[PDB]
């Protein structure tokens, strides 16, 4: 029952990555949050169709939420609406980019959906921490996984943006110059999931 | 070409000031984030220029 209009009910495996450094304020945080909780509320939340997980990362992944997890809908928007605000100095993608492809994507047991990573970066991860960036996003790239980067702040890191890109033929960048326009985007970004839809 | 000379007044031709102009606060236009949400509407790059000047 799609709640205003979207309802992408295919099969679908998703993962959220929500940053928790400190330049996302407590608002601008809060924010982010209601962009995914609307986000997961025009999906078919659903192992049987779509799969959603938050994973806040504050040097250190915080998943709130399991993709193998089997929980009334209302209640993953309940947790999603309460992920708590870290605000780290710092925050690492290439750490979390680690944990899901290790801990959360790495015991495949449903290819019939796709694999999709949104790694909403809102700081610049410090270069001694950014080794194996590349090497991170390649074994995604083997494990059929997809790295929608959304540069969601002025700071967010866009040199790892579009290089994301490259190294890969669907990974799509939404660079965007505040949260704001994660409202406006919202529609266009869960169309361009869908295409890339496994039905 | 817009002056107007009223009775006690009269207008003369105005020039460009004689004179010879690191700071850089001119970036939180493009740097900080509270500015940046503004990007989408009104493009920055006159006003930081405005600003270097």
């Amino acid at each position: 029952p799609p709640l205003h209009d979207f309802y992408c009910s295919r099969l679908l495996d998703l993962v959220f990555l929500l940053d928790g450094s400190s330049r996302l304020s407590e608002a601008e945080f809060e924010v982010l949050k209601a962009f995914v909780v609307d986000m997961m509320e025009r999906l078919r939340i659903s192992q049987k169709w779509v799969r959603v997980a938050v994973v806040e990362y504050h040097d250190g992944s915080h998943a709130y939420i399991g993709l193998k997890d089997r929980k009334r809908p209302s209640e993953l928007r309940r947790i999603a609406s309460q992920v708590k605000y870290a605000g780290s100095q710092v925050a690492s993608t290439s750490e979390v980019l680690k944990y899901t492809l290790f801990q959360i994507f790495s015991k495949i047991d449903r290819p019939e959906a796709s694999r999709i990573t949104l790694l909403l970066m809102a700081s610049q991860e410090p270069q001694r921490m950014s080794r194996n960036f590349v090497r991170y996003v390649q074994g995604l790239k083997k494990k059929k996984v997809i790295v929608i980067p959304v540069g969601i702040g002025p700071h967010a890191n866009l040199k790892q943006i579009r290089l994301i890109e490259k190294q890969a033929p669907e990974n799509k960048a939404f660079v965007l110059s505040s949260v704001d326009e994660l409202e406006q985007q919202r529609d266009e970004i869960v169309s361009y999931l869908c295409d890339l839809a496994p039905e | 070409s817009w002056a107007l000379s009223s009775g006690e007044q009269w207008c003369e031709r105005a020039s460009p000031p004689s004179s010879s102009c690191l700071w850089e606060q001119c970036q939180l236009l493009k740097s900080t984030s509270v500015f940046a949400r503004c990007h989408p509407l009104v493009d920055p790059e006159p006003f930081v220029a405005l600003c270097e000047k």
